[PDB]
RNA sequence: UGACAUUGUGAAGAGACAUAGAGGGCUACCUUUAUAGUUUCU
RNA sequence: UCUUUGUAAAGUGCCUUCGAAGAGUCGAGUUGUUUGGGAAUGCAGCUCUAAGUGGGUGGUAAAUUCCAUCUAAAGCUAAAU
RNA sequence: UUGACCUCAAAUCAGGUAGGAGUACCCGCUGAACUUAAGCAUAUCAAUAAGCGGAGGAAAAGAAACCAACCGGGAUUGCCUUAGUAACGGCGAGUGAAGCGGCAAAAGCUCAAAUUUGAAAUCUGGUACCUUCGGUGCCCGAGUUGUAAUUUGGAGAGGGCA
């Protein structure tokens, strides 16, 4: 029923929720299993860095616009500018993403620099050599970290010219709001002589 | 008709492809040739064979390579070749609807070919091919517009023909 | 196409250096080809029109394009398809009249 | 290159040639058995597009299924149920006529695997489909890795589990915002978002 | 019960869209003619 | 380990042409069911039924000066679950 | 007087395959009502139980006819979160996702649509030999109403250089 001054709570428990209860007792055991799987795959691929090299990309929306993070793979344009074919990049451990485009020069340079750094920092064993192992590292991500680009200096000179940056916002919003009506007026005035 | 079909299939049978035994003989002779003289695999003469295969022949017509194309009439799905007269008319390659996909299969050493085509000829029977093409075109390529206007079918059974005969006879008998 | 460099307005967004990436081949899907144009012309010449297109042609000739568009919208899906179909029938009657 | 012509012609479903062929072929299929073996596909281009290859181990079966709604198969009128469930007549089966066609074909030829199926004809009473099937035990398919994937046990009765093209369409297996209920599976999604997940240190 | 589909091929009459001629002192529902976008049943 | 079936399969600093891409299927209507999806989310039955700078989407139903984003109606695929 | 094709049959013909079990989990179909609404019919329970069909060690999904509206991300699947929110709802009782963000794991791809036409280059089977999960002689058959190589949209296709 309903009673004294209390919040209205919506506890969605009118189905047979007790059949669908997943209490994670296996958290510790699953962490152990995940570490064991990582170690076993490392032993399997013993010279290899246990993961692929990912590119730096920008987060999509306006809320995460500021952040730069790790994407899925490098653009075909990026691997071309680095100087590799897509298939060879995949074979020597560079993640390649075909569907991602670079409309951005800054991100293009950042990822080309990442590719050059990876090429310099890795050694490809020959197919018929002595396999000079080099104390495998386990994380391309940890050895090629994503760093947020520095946008500005800590101190600068005040450049004031008298628009207050609020009148600017108000006016830009106004032009966006009224552009269609203004185009209407212009077209009507051109049409009616 | 039967006579020109016989002439056309005689010409094509002279242009018949090579059997498996002949193919093995030719391959062995080329192996011997490239073993002893290191020949550039061109000691064997250029073949003169009737082109078969629906896709192959349609591509040849598209490329205007085909001198003459024979289209069977027994293909179970008609849409496989129903566009072929239109394609041959468009590309100016003489076509003839012939009787017997089994006949074409015997022609190309199979059970059924549904289409045959000559793209190249020998000079010894180029005149024969031209004479054949004249009559084949007289039947098919120039009467194409009339054949595309002419509607077929609509024939009734024996009893129905007799019934309409009786009705017409008793109507005009006055 | 450059952003205005502020957070609100018509082209709001950070002023970055654009790149205009190389067009993808998948974006070439609506392009007509000689092979498909040849095949379609030959197929239509060997097949011929359908009853609703025959009705559309006679409607264009006698009643008018507006009624043709109404009936084509009823027959096909939408106004865009009706427009394309009625214009195609206009092409057909133009070809018929010329030759 | 005759397959392009075949496909473009097939698109012209309402031409005189295709109407005539539709009439004669629909009569012939109606006069044949409800499920029968087809010596060859009537649409070779369609069969090749859907994955048929003209080699031993590939078979084609013609099937017709009754058209219309799925009448609720219970009178006695005694549901003691609500008026919302009281309806009988205008209820619609959630799987396609294609899906039931290939299920019946797979049950008939249970030794094969339903690769695909396509529409060939329809009348008021029946819809007609042709089902492409593959023999997992013929060596012409067991070798030649282009098609030996279907010889693995995970593909037993794809038509029954809804893994064919019609099956995935009916299951709603598509990317996008319009398929938020059915992407990984309707019931799997429901179970995942109706589970109560409790951690050792409660969050 | 109606419509649409199954569904394909030919025949007389009933409504508008007479541009016009038969009627009663700034004029009524009104029988009737070329029937080259149209009609279903008897 | 016996040896390469000594004309065995793969890239740009210049393109002579192109570039085939899934039809009773998209799509529209309507009916039932379903979804948080609301002038209708998916599915299915019936009717109609396409197109090539086309087609889908862009979460409010309807010509557009312009957009943006993919490429359906064919298919395989371990791991984390 | 004969030989073929097409389709359809027969055989205790040669060799195979399917069914049934189990079903905790998985993929679908079908499908309630008790119950809540302090009554009750939409709703709820619940796209659940029962019923039916079908797999595996996982299954399914899976390399965008995606998400977005950004300086754009980039197969799938899970966890945290979004969020008891946007929305739905006799707008009552109730119900109710998704994008982004962090992470676990990460992996990619191939057919149809192209004439090899200077050579069906492809493949089952029968019979022989051997190094037998098979490999080689030969023979028949399948197959041109299309089996190989070649290309799959990220691309890719009669050539020529340092």
């Amino acid at each position: 029923a309903i009673s004294k001054n209390l919040p209205i709570l919506k506890n969605h428990f009118r189905k047979h929720w007790q059949e669908r209860v997943k209490v994670h007792f296996d958290q510790a055991g699953k962490k152990v299993s995940r570490r064991n799987a990582r170690a076993t795959r490392a032993a399997k691929i013993a010279p290899r860095p246990l993961d692929l090299l990912r590119p730096v990309v920008r987060a999509p929306t306006v809320k995460y616009n500021r952040k730069v993070r790790a994407g899925r793979g490098f653009t075909l344009a990026e691997v071309k500018a680095a100087g590799l074919t897509a298939a060879y990049a995949r074979t020597i451990g560079i993640a390649v993403d075909h569907r991602r485009q670079n409309r951005n020069q800054e991100i293009f340079d950042a990822n080309v620099q990442r590719l050059k750094e990876y090429q310099s920092k890795i050694i490809v064993f020959p197919r018929n050599g002595k396999a000079p192992e080099a104390e495998q590292v386990l994380s391309a991500a940890a050895t090629f970290p994503i760093a947020q680009p520095a946008t500005d200096v800590e101190a600068r000179a005040v450049q004031d010219n008298g628009e207050s940056a609020f009148r600017t916002l108000r006016l830009a919003r106004s032009e966006k709001k009224f552009r269609g009506i203004r185009e209407k007026r212009a077209r009507e005035k051109a049409e009616a002589e | 008709d039967r006579n020109t079909a016989a002439e056309t299939f005689k010409l094509f049978n002279k242009y018949r492809p090579e059997t498996a035994a002949e193919k093995k003989e030719r391959l062995t002779k080329e192996a011997a040739a490239v073993a002893e003289g290191k020949s550039k695999q061109d000691a064997s003469p250029k073949p003169y064979a009737v082109k078969y295969g629906l896709n192959h022949v349609v591509a040849l017509i598209e490329n205007k390579k085909a001198k003459l194309v024979l289209i069977a009439n027994d293909v179970d799905p008609i849409e496989l070749v129903v566009f072929l007269p239109a394609l041959c008319k468009k590309m100016g390659v003489p076509y003839a609807i012939v009787k017997g996909k089994a006949r074409l299969g015997t022609l190309v050493n199979q059970k059924t070919s549904a289409v045959a085509a000559l793209t190249e000829v020998r000079a010894e029977d180029e005149a024969a091919l031209a004479k054949l093409v004249s009559t084949i075109d007289a039947n098919f390529a120039d009467k194409y517009d009339e054949v595309k206007k002419h509607w077929g079918g609509g024939i009734l059974g024996n009893k129905a023909q007799a019934k309409m005969d009786k009705r017409a006879k008793n109507s005009d008998s006055a | 196409t450059v952003k205005t460099g502020i957070a609100i307005g018509l082209n709001k967004g950070k002023k970055v250096t654009s790149m205009t990436p190389a067009p993808k081949i998948s974006y070439k899907k609506g392009a007509a080809s000689n092979r498909t144009k040849f095949v379609r012309s030959l197929v239509r010449e060997i097949a011929g029109l359908s009853p609703y297109e025959r009705r559309l042609i006679d409607l264009i000739r006698n009643s008018g394009e507006k009624r043709a568009r109404k009936v084509a919208k009823k027959r096909l899906g939408s106004f865009t398809r009706a427009k394309a179909k009625v214009e195609e029938m206009n092409n057909i009657i133009a070809a018929s009249r010329r030759h | 290159g005759a397959y392009k012509y075949l496909e473009e012609l097939q698109r012209k479903k309402q031409s005189d040639v295709l109407r005539f062929l539709q009439r004669v072929r629909v009569w012939e299929y109606r006069q044949k058995n409800v499920i029968h073996r087809a010596a060859r596909p009537t649409r070779p281009d369609k069969a090749r597009r859907l994955g048929y290859k003209a080699k031993q181990g590939f078979v084609i079966y013609r099937v017709r299924v009754r058209r219309g709604n799925r009448k609720r198969p219970v009178p006695k009128g005694a549901t003691y149920g609500k008026p919302t469930n009281q309806g009988v007549n205008e209820l619609k089966y959630q799987r396609s006529l294609r899906a039931t066609a290939e299920e019946r074909v797979g049950r008939r030829a249970a030794n094969l695997r339903v690769l695909n199926s396509y529409w060939v004809n329809q009348d008021s009473t029946y819809k007609y489909f042709e089902v492409i099937l593959v023999d997992p035990q013929h060596k012409a398919i067991r070798r030649d890795a282009r098609y030996n994937w279907i010889c693995d046990p995970v593909h037993k009765h794809r038509e029954a589990r809804g893994l064919t093209a019609t099956g995935k369409k009916s299951r709603g297996i598509n990317k996008g915002h319009k398929f938020n209920n059915t992407k990984a599976g309707r019931r799997k999604t429901w179970k995942r978002q109706n589970t109560l997940s409790l951690w050792r240190y409660r969050k």
